[PDB]
RNA sequence: ACCUCGAUGUUGGAUCAGGACAUCCCGAUGGUGCAGCCGCUAUUAAAGGUUCGUUUGUUCAACGAUUAAAGUCCUACGUGAU
């Protein structure tokens, strides 16, 4: 179908290798992202009735890994389409207009310059960390006195409601 | 507007006026006039 | 000490029990409560919630004839309402009296 | 009724599927229904230590009727837990982002607050239309009345009845009206 | 015609009284359904080689979905059928007095 | 009644008022002994909002509420018309009273909502955020006080306020 | 229930008071012999 | 054609309940009389099964039917295997008639006989009070005296007319 | 002087704050002895913000430089098994 007002295509699922800088005419420079699209292919569609939503769902996956360390659910769903296993799939928001057949594969000559897009992932996980470098807290001074407490929250609620409300600053998996 | 529990007329141009639940006073020839019923 | 007190609140909550019992079986014959055991009392049947509420799941349609008596007797204190004493009172409105 | 033992307890402790309509209707109107046959209370048979409620099945949920001020007076209050998580919305703001709350919140404030209430919620079924899912549909009973007799307007009556109804006073002949 | 409640549903109510007015009479003979109001019981419900043999279809489904299928079928709450431990298992009464 | 008509031919406006057929009052009233149309015809304090029958007689065409002195209503039972008027438009018993639109007017699609006995406008209601104590309640109005003395067949009066 | 319409009839207001319900004898021989008289 | 005081028809002209119109007396009164001689027809013949009487006994009225028992929190003075008759009963029905006394039957149109079975002491029964920081605590066990009744039959006899 | 005399010393600060609106700032809107900028006053608004220092145990305050503003309070005069 030709592009309309209001409709929503498929993005892609690519591999973060790393940073480049990168200069403008206007002297300026601007680091970016190299984001590598590889085996990335449409997996299923659901249609806006069998989504339950107001949108139509459309499956993707990406970076081809091996069969020997799927589940038998998802290797008999790959034999039946004809594609290696994706290591993550990810499920894109279109419209009726933009459906694409499954198995179509997809490049980076999907996006173009001068587009602006949105990159969703895991962000770098830190482990269990205290308030102040998981929510920035000041904490306490090293000298004058102080005594075991130098990165500690302190206090976390009042004395008269005698508990502590949901979603507290604590420390925690960052 | 100034608000007043008990709205007086200040002259032979105002009028009352019941708009959105209180009483009002508008007065177009002295604008100072204006009152809302508190 | 609690089997102590339960005993007052066993012989209510069976009088309760039975209330809703015989509400919920009235208004399947288009009658309230009030309307049942005030108009039975005046027909000189004598008859407790415990009868009531077993008459009401055992002996569906025993129930609804005495629903029709309370009904009927309800009619009556009506019609004896809008008149002025002059007409004879109701033919189920009419008491036994004991010497 | 020389039954069974088996088939005359189940007859007994049945479960009868009921309808109602909730157009121009009052939102405690038929949560006062509701409540009744939800908890089994017009069963002569009711006991709380016996499961014997019913099936309840309110459509047209987006139709309702709210008598006063309501609408616009009205608030539906609660909270996230969270600070800051104080939501107070009004019974217009509520109806239109989700149609059957009004009615829900209604039957659910009128059921016993026992853990049995969230059994009852379960055998309650609300549709904002008059769809009706064919299952739900296949199983219905009984149709109980509506409680409130919807007014007629002035273009449904009929001329007989218009004529029959005299006027009361004669206006002059020369007012512009 | 006068009728105290309509004879359609359950009996036919017939007030009486006798003649000291010390006894109420009521008749009440049952009400049988009309052959009209009922409808027919549903009695209804190729190039085969091989016999159908029975194949056993029970699915393994998790605890989760298990009791999310059986709250949505008896209309109740995943509460009840979670299980529960020894000491109220051996506390219930496995031989209770029964009545009628 | 009385109509008016504007008819413009050849640049000049000409205004014409032209009588039209009047109703009359229906013969041999109930009460002649009474002072308004009201009581003439025992129609007092047996009247509601939904009465569009009784209510459409004291009315414009437009909905507006015909005078006092015009109709022959006492100032009682007009206050009383009155407000059932009102509370007939707000519960759409009226749909063909509508307010004149003027030309090049096309009302915007607003939230049906339906109501009954509303005693205030909607748009000049504020929300019972805090409902106070159970000796403070705020209760929400119900109706109109005005028809606090109409016949009630049943034993618990009406109650004006939730 | 009902008390107030019986002390209009000239009877109790209580039916356990005084009348047939009461006052009469519960119980009687099946040969026909009169039971005594009972505590109450 | 309006009479003094006819009021149009509005919401509140009519009470909301419909006008209810009783039977004439004269005429319900020989309408009765053919009712009553029916069922009456229907003792003769005996055409009835299983008959419930409702009997008060011991303060209490029970809801009895053929060869059932009931439990009675007194001593009757009565040898056990004695057959007496209960002479207070309040209503008396079958499938299809039902005979309600006002508020007892007669003698000559009810008859319901019982037998004493069993006499035995109840349970026992714990009666305890305790009242905190007073040092008031006193326990007594009660066990009131019970007999068993069973009613052997319930006949009626055909005297409505 | 009602509760606590069979283990909370209090104040202030640090930490992290939740809340009220009788609003210091940002927003909307009447009046003005509102030309325009500045101002004053009133209604509405608690989504967001509300500084760093010298002497002083300081709270507060003085003045030092700023800021769209450096709000009034409550919370066991918040928080001391931090
Ligand atoms: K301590
Ligand atoms: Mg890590
Ligand atoms: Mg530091
Ligand atoms: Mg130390
Ligand atoms: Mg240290
Ligand atoms: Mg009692
Ligand atoms: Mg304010
Ligand atoms: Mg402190
Ligand atoms: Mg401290
Ligand atoms: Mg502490
Ligand atoms: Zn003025």
């Amino acid at each position: 179908h030709p592009w309309e007002p209001g409709s929503f295509r498929v993005g892609l699922i690519a591999l973060k290798l790393g940073m480049m800088p990168l200069w403008t005419k206007d002297g300026q420079k601007h680091v970016v992202t190299l984001l590598q699209v590889q085996d990335c292919h449409v997996l299923k569609y659901t249609s806006k009735e069998n989504c339950n939503g107001k949108m139509a769902t459309l499956s993707v996956g990406g970076k081809t890994v091996s069969r020997f360390r799927k589940a038998t659910s998802i290797l008999e769903f790959y034999r039946e389409l004809g594609l290696p296993p994706k290591q993550t799939v990810k499920i894109f928001n279109i419209t009726d207009n933009a459906a694409i057949k499954p198995g179509t594969p997809l490049y980076a000559a999907h996006f173009r310059p001068g587009q602006y897009v949105d990159v969703t992932a895991k962000t770098i996980g830190k482990g269990f960390q205290g308030v102040m470098k998981r929510w920035g807290f000041k904490g306490q001074p090293a000298t004058h006195g102080q005594t075991k407490t130098h990165r500690r929250p302190g206090a976390v609620a009042t004395g008269d409601i005698g508990r502590v409300w949901p979603g507290t600053k604590m420390p925690g998996k960052m | 507007f100034k608000n007043k529990t008990v709205l007086k007329k200040r002259c032979k141009d105002c009028y009352l006026v019941k708009r959105r639940g209180r009483w009002y006073v508008y007065c177009k020839t002295h604008p100072r006039h204006k009152q809302r019923q508190m | 000490v609690k089997c102590t007190k339960a005993r007052y609140l066993k012989k209510k909550n069976m009088r309760t029990l039975w209330i809703n019992r015989i509400t919920a079986a009235s208004q399947e014959h288009g009658l309230k409560y009030p309307a049942l055991i005030g108009n039975l009392v005046k027909c000189q049947v004598e008859l407790n919630r415990k009868v009531l509420a077993d008459l009401a799941i055992y002996e569906p349609k025993t129930f609804k004839s005495l629903a029709a008596l309370a009904s009927r007797r309800r009619h009556e204190g009506f019609a004896a309402a809008l008149g002025d004493g002059k007409e004879p009172e109701g033919i189920f409105s009419r008491v036994v009296q004991y010497h | 009724s020389s039954f069974s033992r088996a088939p005359q307890q189940w007859a007994t402790f049945a479960r009868i599927w009921y309808l109602l309509d909730g157009k121009m209707q009052p939102p405690g109107k038929l949560a006062a229904m509701a409540s009744i046959r939800l908890q089994g209370l017009h069963k002569p048979v009711y006991h709380a230590l016996s499961d014997c409620g019913d099936h309840v099945v309110i459509m047209n949920t987006r139709h309702i009727a709210f008598s006063g001020n309501k609408w616009e007076q009205k608030v539906y209050s609660s909270h996230t837990g969270y600070p800051g998580g104080f939501r107070q919305v009004t019974a217009a703001q509520l109806h239109l982002r989700d149609p059957v709350a009004i009615v829900k919140l209604a039957i659910y404030g009128m059921l016993p607050k026992n853990l049995h209430r969230r059994t009852m919620m379960e055998r309650l079924h609300l549709f904002p239309d008059e769809y009706i899912p064919e299952d739900i549909l296949k199983n219905l009973v009984e149709e109980l009345p509506q409680p409130r007799k919807i007014p007629k307007r002035l273009d449904e009556y009929t001329q007989e009845e218009i004529d029959a109804f005299p006027r009361l006073w004669t206006p002059p002949e020369d007012y512009r009206l | 015609t006068y009728s105290p409640l309509p004879d359609d549903y359950n009996c036919n109510v017939e007030l009486a009284l006798t003649s000291d007015g010390r006894t109420i009479v009521c008749y009440h003979p049952s009400v049988d359904i009309p052959y009209e109001h009922t409808k027919p019981i549903p009695r209804p419900d190729h190039d085969q080689v091989l016999k159908t043999r029975l194949e056993e279809k029970v699915e393994h489904l998790e605890e989760g979905p298990m009791i999310e299928q059986l709250s949505k079928m008896f209309f109740t709450t995943k509460h009840r059928w979670y299980p529960h431990g020894r000491y109220h298992r051996c506390r219930k009464n496995l031989n209770p007095p029964k009545d009628r | 009644f009385r109509e008016v008509v504007e008819t413009q031919e050849g640049k000049t406006t000409i205004i014409e008022g032209r009588i039209t057929a009047t109703p009359k009052e229906s013969p041999n009233p109930p009460n002649p002994s009474g002072q308004c149309p009201i009581c003439r015809w025992n129609l007092k304090h047996k009247y509601n909002y939904d009465d569009v029958l009784l209510l459409s007689q004291f009315i414009r065409p437009h909905g507006g509420m015909l005078p006092r002195k015009i109709t022959g209503l006492c100032q009682e039972e007009h206050r009383k018309i009155e407000e059932c008027v009102k509370m007939a438009h707000r519960a759409g018993l009226l749909p063909n009273h509508r307010p004149r639109l003027p030309e090049g007017v096309v009302p915007k699609s607003k939230p049906q909502l339906n109501r009954y006995l509303t005693r205030w406008a909607p748009g000049s209601v504020k929300p019972i955020y805090k409902k106070g104590p159970r000796w403070n309640r705020v209760r929400m109005p119900v109706g109109s006080p005005l028809l606090r003395d109409n016949v009630c067949y049943s034993r618990t009066p009406w109650k004006l306020y939730h | 229930a009902g008390g107030q319409w019986r002390l209009q009839q000239g009877l109790a207001a209580n039916p356990s008071g005084y009348g047939p319900l009461t006052e009469l004898p519960d119980w009687s021989y099946a040969d026909g012999r009169p039971a005594p008289p009972m505590k109450g | 054609s309006y009479l003094p005081g006819y009021v149009p028809k509005t919401s509140l002209s009519s009470p909301p309940w419909p006008e209810v119109v009783l039977p004439d007396p004269v005429e319900e009164t020989r309408h009765h009389a053919e009712v009553v001689k029916k069922v009456n027809e229907m003792i003769v013949t005996g055409q009835y099964g299983r008959l419930f009487a409702v009997v008060h006994f011991a303060s209490r009225q029970w809801k009895v039917t053929s060869e059932d028992l009931i439990l009675i929190g007194n001593e009757l003075d009565l040898a056990c295997g004695e057959r007496i008759r209960l002479e207070k009963v309040l209503l008396v029905g079958a499938d299809n008639f039902t005979l309600l006394g006002k508020p007892l039957l007669g003698k000559d149109l009810v008859r319901v006989e019982a037998t004493v079975i069993e006499k035995t002491e109840s349970w026992p029964r714990i009666i305890m009070r305790f009242r905190k920081r007073k040092n008031f605590k006193k326990k007594r066990i009660v066990t009131t005296p019970q007999t068993v009744l069973r009613i052997n039959s319930i006949e009626i006899a055909p005297c409505l007319l």
